RNA sequence: GAAUUGCCCAUCCCUUCCGCGGGUUUUACCCAAGGGGGGGCGGUAUUCGCUUGUAUCCUUCUCUGCGGGAUUCCUUGUUUUGCGCAAGGUGAGAUUUUGGGCAACAGCAGGUCUGUGAUGCUCCUCAAUGUUCUGGGCGACACGCGCACUACAAUGUCAGUGAGAACAAGAAAAACGACUCUUGUCGGACCUACUUGAUCAAAAGAGUGGGAAAACCCCGGAAUCACGUAGACCCACUUGGGACCGAGUAUUGCAAUUAUUGGUCGCGCAACGAGGAAUGUCUCGUAGGCGCAGCUCAUCAAACUGUGCCGAUUACGUCC
């Protein structure tokens, strides 16, 4: 497909949950309300 | 419901009908007996009996578990993949029967497509099964 | 017919300041109010690769999140309605309902 | 005179409904015992009831609804609550004196009675594949 | 009643058993349950393998090398069948030959590599009980998977065939040969 | 006796009947471990003889059944 | 004197078994098709093919293999299905295999791309 | 109320307590009759997960939040007093409770400038190579060449083609400024149900119906497994396995060039018979075996991630 937070559509586009942060990588792009605890 | 899992659902409530619904027809026998019933054959359809191991089965399934057709009933179909392509097996169904199969019912011991019982005839015909086989019982 | 309130929050403790407390408000004071306990908690989980290259042990994550859907009932408010879901205003995504 | 209660052993829950008798032969779901298709899982549930007086003190209709794993599992749940089922009737309607001598000699006869077997299952885990044997190495 | 203190299998009987060696009597125990059919925790300490008889264990490790390999309900209908086949040749009730056959095939001493120097010593080394036991145990079990491996025409029977010839020391039986072999250097060399 | 048979014949079925009650333990492996037929409906050769009493079933059940010397 | 006897069907020697249709395999053809065993005289099974001429009437089942379109029995089972060259051509045995085959051998394996040259 | 009320090869017949008379020389064993007592097949009768019917009642089975629950007692052992150790016990559970997750300091000239609006400099800066809903091609090629990882088998311990039975758990899903709707706006790109798809195949066509999910039709099912129904094959490279190869058709898509592939039906009598040296990793619900979903996304999962099912042998020691 394609992403919108980059336009590279390369480096792997998440579409999962209707959301895109792998474009962004949400480790450094949090804030988002997830966590790990386990 | 009554029918199936109280005489022995599994090898003593089969013979017995299937026996009397040859000697007298009931069931259908329509053209289509020779085309694959479950998944990836490498044989015929079987050995003998190709459509006659399944009807009444397929009545009984429908019958207790009310109104299971035409893709839940399947659910006690089979298919295994048992021969493939070199990749992990899984389930299928073949759709052949499902047709042919919620037609029955409107003869012989169901009614309907909503109530599936009369008399519930294959029930009480089912009671000598107990009392004497036809095939040599061992419980018997 | 009757009204029911389902309260879908990220986190516990908002929809705690809720239930619990603003109910009171509601609790026989104008209309009845019959209790069962909260549906069950939904995760939605998901797995990040951590590494940004090709060259770690390959590692992975595991993120979740609790989805909180609190479920208690009423015996038809009408037009009373209006006060209980105006009631919280404390914490974002405190969404009510009204049949 | 009533009593219900549950097996539990791995994701299978049972239940069981105990309801006055002072006869009638144990049974399970729609198919009762002597009917079980297992052979080997008919002959588990068997010993739940056969020992500890095989129709002198399991004369309660016990019946159950068991689901919640394969059919090993629940055959285990179903012998845990039966025998559950027996020890509570005897608590309540009779004396301590009548249930200690029952339990006792469960509790010998190597199930335990009392233990729900609860040990369940692994997470899986990283970067790996179920407990550790990896993918497969790497030479170090 | 008629099955709370009587035992069987469904039809033998474990009075006439009679634990064979006196070497063995912990380690060997006798069964009162109708099915060697496993469902609880078998190990946890050093010592609680023991606590269950020779039947249970050898039925569990029966086979092995999964494929599809149906396990233990498996496993128990071909115990019944060797069992109805064991009864009718010894003329005797099955279950007490394989309290027989797991003591006299077992070997009873070893000789193992212990030295050093570059170089292997060899000195005589007692079997401890257990051991006896699960040696025993291992190689019956392994005889009959390598005899219906592409060979002979039989199913159940090569597991009777074993546990007899073993009850009788003859060593057509694959853990015979192996307490024969074992002792000629280990009561050879000291 | 000899190594390999479909066959029907005269001499497989008159040997059949005197080798049967020979053995203390009757299975469809034995008797082609004689040879004589293969062990397919060699099964077969052993029901219907039994059905008319020249065997002892011993198993309520069929096919991993065994047999005994009448 | 039989019956475990072999057969001329081709003009080539291929055993007998104990099973018809597993054995008529060898012949050219395979088990889903031989659920016309049923209708070429002879649908029964655990029976010698030294039988030939005899229990299986022969003659019959080789009409089957040669034509099935004679009989009334469902032309889905058909090894070719209308050729890029002429119609339909009811099995493939023997010398007929060939023929089809040389059309596309030259056009198939021309063919370039990813695949394509695999398939060359 | 349907339905069963099983006497056509077995569950009107028993159990317990007691008394007497017979067959026994005695013992063991057994026959007959009666009294008391208990219900059993009908005073306990089934199951319907919809007969969704008609009445009544409840929170055992469920669910989520917040709290209970031992390193205590005992063996009087081991413990010089201490720190503690072992076995057994109470008990759901015996010690880092159990399984995971986080983690100090010092660093490596490890990887990453194709993650970024995170960047030094200096290269590409217009016959630009940058850039393009632009077209087509590559990354995937095949002397039969080596290595890493994966999967299928050589079958009798699903065993190979046939049938029937009972039975599982996380998790995914929906909304387009596109139409219609009004004084401020509703339904179509998700699934599954049901029926036609058999007076004649599969692939596959279409209409009705519900859901934003504890609603989705029983929220949960067919593999491992069970099966003697008296199934078939049967110690063979086969009827065990597939990989090549040709013909046909439908489905997906902006575009298919075996993309399609859940499909037909050829080739199988092509390999391969547990496989030299070498080498991998786990002590418990684990290993091993098996299946399902998510993930990626015109479309395909032998991959990866998660849940569930069947579920052991040996060891519980040492430091070579």
């Amino acid at each position: 497909r394609h992403c919108v937070i980059c336009s590279n559509q390369k480096a792997v586009i998440r579409k999962y949950e209707l959301n895109v942060c792998r474009q962004c990588f949400r480790e450094n792009a949090a804030n988002i309300g997830f966590s790990k605890l386990r | 419901i009554r029918r199936i899992g109280k005489k022995k659902g599994a090898t003593m409530k089969d013979v017995h009908p299937w026996r009397w619904v040859k000697l007298c027809s009931q069931h259908f026998k329509q053209e289509g007996k020779l085309m694959v019933p479950n998944c990836t054959e490498i044989v015929k359809s079987s050995h003998g009996r190709e459509r006659a191991p399944q009807n009444p089965d397929w009545y009984y399934i429908r019958c207790a578990a009310i109104l299971r057709a035409v893709y839940m009933r399947p659910g006690v179909g089979y298919g295994g993949l048992s021969k493939r392509f070199s990749n992990k097996k899984n389930r299928g169904s073949r759709p052949e029967i499902t047709v042919r199969a919620s037609k029955g019912l409107l003869h012989w011991g169901c009614k309907s497509l909503t109530k599936l019982g009369l008399i519930e005839k294959c029930e009480s015909s089912g009671h000598r099964i107990t009392k004497n086989g036809r095939k040599l019982a061992d419980a018997i | 017919q009757r009204v029911l309130v389902k309260m879908t929050s990220r986190n516990a403790k908002a929809v705690e300041n809720v239930m619990t407390e603003l109910l009171l408000h509601a609790r026989n004071e104008k209309v009845v109010l019959r209790g069962p306990v909260r549906l069950p908690t939904r995760t939605l989980k998901v797995t990040t690769r951590k590494t940004p290259c090709g060259n770690g042990t390959n590692t992975w994550d595991t993120y979740e999140l609790k989805i909180y859907k609190r479920l208690v009932e009423l015996r038809a408010p009408t037009e009373l309605v209006k006060k209980i879901t105006s009631f919280p205003i404390d914490a974002g995504v405190d969404v009510a309902i009204t049949i | 005179k009533q009593v219900q209660t549950f097996g539990k052993k791995k994701t299978a829950i049972a239940v069981a409904t105990v309801t006055k008798a002072a006869q009638c032969n144990i049974r399970v779901n729609g198919v009762p015992v002597s009917q079980i298709l297992p052979e080997t899982l008919r002959a588990k549930i068997m010993e739940a009831v056969n020992v500890v007086g095989s129709r002198h003190f399991a004369r309660l209709r016990i019946d159950v609804t068991v689901r919640g794993a394969g059919q090993v599992a629940q055959a285990y749940a179903t012998r845990q609550a039966i025998a559950k089922g027996l020890v509570a009737y005897y608590q309540k309607y009779k004396n301590e004196v009548e249930k200690a001598a029952l339990k006792d000699k469960y509790l010998a006869y190597d199930k335990y009675l009392l233990i729900a077997d609860p040990r369940r299952c692994e997470p899986k885990k990283w970067g790996r594949h179920s407990a550790r044997t990896r993918f497969t190495k790497s030479y170090r | 009643m008629s099955a709370k203190a009587p035992k069987l299998f469904n039809k033998w009987s474990y009075e006439n058993l009679q634990t064979t060696e006196i070497a063995l009597s912990d380690h060997i125990s006798k069964t009162a349950t109708y099915v060697p059919h496993s469902a609880g925790r078998w190990q946890k300490k050093r010592f609680r393998k023991a606590r269950i008889p020779i039947v249970e264990r050898l039925t569990n490790g029966l086979m092995f090398k999964g494929r599809g390999n149906g396990k233990k309900l498996q496993a128990v209908r071909l115990v019944k069948h060797t069992l109805e086949i064991i009864h009718l040749l010894t003329d005797q009730n099955p279950l007490q030959v394989v309290i027989d056959a797991v003591s006299k095939g077992a070997p009873r001493e070893d000789s193992t590599r212990v030295g050093s120097g570059g170089v292997v010593r060899r000195q005589a080394v007692d079997v401890s009980p257990m051991r006896r036991v699960n040696e025993a145990i291992y190689l019956m079990c392994k005889g009959a998977r390598e005899a219906a491996f592409r060979n002979l025409k039989t199913l159940p029977e090569c597991l009777a065939d074993e546990i007899v010839n073993a009850s009788k020391g003859s060593s057509n039986s694959y853990a015979i040969k192996k307490k024969d072999e074992v002792e000629r250097v280990a009561k050879a060399n000291r | 006796a000899l190594q390999n048979a479909v066959v029907f014949d005269k001499e497989t079925m008159d040997k059949l009947l005197s080798e049967v009650p020979k053995y203390k333990v009757i299975t469809p492996s034995i008797i082609s471990d004689r040879l004589k037929i293969s062990v397919a409906l060699a099964a077969k050769g052993l029901q219907h003889l039994c059905r008319q009493k020249l065997i002892k079933l011993v198993s309520c059940s069929s096919k991993f059944r065994l047999y005994s010397r009448v | 004197e039989q019956f475990q006897h072999i057969v001329r069907l081709l003009n080539t020697n291929v055993e007998g078994k104990r099973k018809v249709p597993f054995a008529l395999r060898m012949v050219k053809g395979v088990g889903i098709r031989f659920a016309y065993m049923v209708c070429k005289k002879a649908g029964i099974d655990v029976e010698r093919r030294a039988g030939t001429l005899t229990a299986e009437e022969l003659e019959r089942i080789s009409e089957v293999i040669a034509d099935p379109a004679k009989f009334k029995i469902p032309d889905w089972f058909l090894n070719r299905q209308r050729d890029p060259k002429t119609g339909k051509t009811e099995h493939l045995t023997s010398a007929m295999v060939d023929t089809r085959l040389r059309e596309d051998l030259e056009r198939l394996r021309k063919n370039r791309v990813h695949r394509g040259v695999r398939h060359a």
